């Protein structure tokens, strides 16, 4: 996060860390106790899929206070429509071993309905984007949770940016000035909007042009589109094998 | 192509009466207003309208000082990945909405001097359910200019005033025409409003 | 004065300018003239249908909540059904 302030311990408590072999991989948001949305970009290089694991209740990745919970990733889900190494739909269902147990340190954050979020959320200007990853473009990622108070675009106003290159599976959100921004390392993170006392998700960390870039924002994946696929999957019993290409619509 | 954008968005605002103008007529189509300040959430108006216009004054009278962005969208008509829009100028209501045509309340004559009175104009703002008068919202920013004259006057004098009353000097046995005009002299745009009807004694 | 056409509908109040007019509202109406009744418009897309979460039409007007919550008797407010339901923040909470 570029230009943002460390997230109090507990006040971004759907926030997930995820780790490939004890390695900082990515971001990820808890919808409930077993099923986690993150970007399906972090995953394009794991080698080795067994030692995948979602650690929640973090703060200090240099410390551990006990609020700490791991569990280890059974499985994947990725739209078919997704293209390593490419922008569209990057968005990914992961599934855990074991749910987790909530507590005053893990919490989830709502999914919300389609025409809600369509309607109602994609309004509200302001949103928090939160990570443990780079302070600056090409700098050093976080040791405490950062987090991000950026407003939303419409397309048509994004489009100057990045002529051609935002879908209808997309959104802009942040500065032209270049001050503020999610960066790498941020990817899976939640963008979350608050309406009403509670709080939802709209958006991940998907892409952006360097970090904080004059001219340019942070692009977040749009999840009001992927509503009704993530609560079919989350009704589909498990496969075996840790990634699943689930088809899309 | 199953809609059009809407364009030539245009503000028409006196005394924070405030409407959105646009083009085109409808064709097959359905209009929905959006109105904002520079950080605020979007507040929706006139949904799913054939109207070319949308009144948006209870919104700035929130905040005559904010400024406002506004944006129409087009819908398909009977098919209610966004709808195609256009934006708005910028719009500060304290700093560009026209100063209505003033009025003359009174004028009274005693001996050499008259005054003349101006009716404090109600603006369309809002507070504890009743309208302020344009000077409970500009306060000193807003000064009256008086233009008098006679049958023989080879041009009309001015008078000015911080408030909403001239006390001048004139002429024992003659009577005088007299007319008002608002003015914001901090203003850069819309400085001035129109010339009031004209009362003679 | 181009009022004397009356413009202002529903009680509102006619005030002449130069060339045309403005009109003073009663404080349930709006519009140029006065003409849109604020109070028939209960909709999803306006306001969120006064729903405090989900809201459907189509004619809220059916104000619904997500897992976790209930409905309550308003009609529109939703409150937690569980101790830890989606979306907020126990350490600010408490
Ligand atoms: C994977 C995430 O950690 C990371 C978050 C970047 C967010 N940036 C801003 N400004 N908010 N995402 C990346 O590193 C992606 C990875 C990627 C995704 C799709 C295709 C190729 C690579 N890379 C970027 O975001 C860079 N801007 C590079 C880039 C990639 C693709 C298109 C445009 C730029
Ligand atoms: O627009 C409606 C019309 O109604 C009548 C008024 O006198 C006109 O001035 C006005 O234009
Ligand atoms: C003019 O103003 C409007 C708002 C109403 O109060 C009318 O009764 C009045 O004459
Ligand atoms: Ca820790």
């Amino acid at each position: 996060i570029v230009g943002g302030k460390v997230c109090p311990k507990g006040e971004c408590p759907w926030q997930v860390l995820l780790l490939v072999n004890g390695a900082q991989l990515c971001g990820g948001t808890l919808i409930n106790t077993i099923w986690v949305v993150s970007a399906a970009h972090c995953f394009d290089k794991i080698k080795n899929w067994r030692n995948l694991i979602a650690v929640l209740g973090e703060h200090d990745l240099s410390e551990h206070d006990g609020d700490e919970q791991s569990r280890r990733v059974a499985q994947v889900i990725i739209p078919s429509t997704y293209v390593p190494g490419t922008t569209n739909h990057d968005i990914a269902l992961l599934r855990l071993h074991q749910p987790v147990v909530l507590t005053d340190h893990v919490v989830p954050l709502c999914l919300p309905e389609r025409t809600f979020s369509e309607r109602t959320l994609a309004f509200v200007r302001f949103s928090l984007v939160s990570g443990w990853g780079q302070l600056l473009d090409r700098g050093a990622t976080a040791l405490e949770l950062m987090v991000l108070n950026v407003p939303r675009l419409m397309t048509q106003d994004c489009e100057a940016s990045y002529p051609g290159k935002i879908t209808e599976y997309m959104f802009c959100a942040g500065y032209s000035d270049g001050s503020k921004d999610s960066c790498k390392g941020d990817s899976g993170g939640p963008h979350a909007t608050h309406y009403r006392g509670t709080w939802y998700l709209t958006g991940i960390v998907s892409w952006g042009q360097g970090c904080a870039t004059v001219g340019h924002f942070g692009v977040y994946t749009r999840v009001s589109q992927y509503i009704e696929w993530l609560q079919k999957l989350m009704r589909s019993e498990p496969r075996p094998g840790v990634l699943l290409r689930a088809p899309f619509p | 192509t199953n809609t059009v954008a809407a364009y030539n968005l245009t503000w028409k605002s006196t005394n924070f009466k405030t409407i959105l103008e646009w083009e085109p007529k409808p064709v097959n189509q359905v209009y929905t207003v959006q109105i904002s300040t520079k950080s605020g959430d979007w507040k929706s108006k006139c949904f799913y309208t054939t109207d070319t216009e949308c009144d948006l004054t209870d919104e700035i009278v929130k905040d005559v000082k904010q400024t406002y962005l506004a944006r129409v969208f087009s819908y398909p008509a009977g098919n209610v990945g966004e709808p195609l829009y256009e934006n708005s100028p910028e719009f500060t209501p304290y700093l560009e909405t026209n100063l209505g045509q003033p009025t003359i309340q009174s004028f009274e004559q005693v001996g050499t001097k008259v005054n003349v009175t101006v009716e404090d104009e109600r603006t369309l703002v809002r507070r504890n359910n009743t309208f302020l008068s344009l000077r409970d919202v500009f306060g000193k920013d807003l000064i009256y200019t008086l233009y008098y004259w006679k049958s023989s006057s080879s041009g009309k004098k001015t008078a000015k005033t911080n408030t909403n009353e001239f006390l001048i000097d004139v002429d024992k046995g003659e009577n005088y025409c007299f007319s008002v005009q608002a003015v914001i002299p901090s203003r850069t745009v819309n400085r001035k409003s129109t010339d009031s009807p004209v009362e003679c004694m | 004065d181009q009022c004397a056409s009356s413009p202002c509908q529903n009680g509102g109040s006619c005030k002449d300018q130069l060339q045309s007019y403005i009109c003073f509202c009663l404080p349930a109406f709006e519009g140029r003239n006065c003409e849109t009744h604020k109070d028939d418009q209960l909709i999803c897309v306006n306001e969120n249908g006064g729903c405090e979460q989900y809201c459907s039409d189509h004619t809220k007007r059916s104000c619904r909540c997500h897992e976790g919550y209930s409905l309550l008797a308003d009609g529109v407010s939703c409150t937690p059904t569980v101790e830890y339901p989606c979306g907020k923040i126990p350490i600010l909470e408490k």
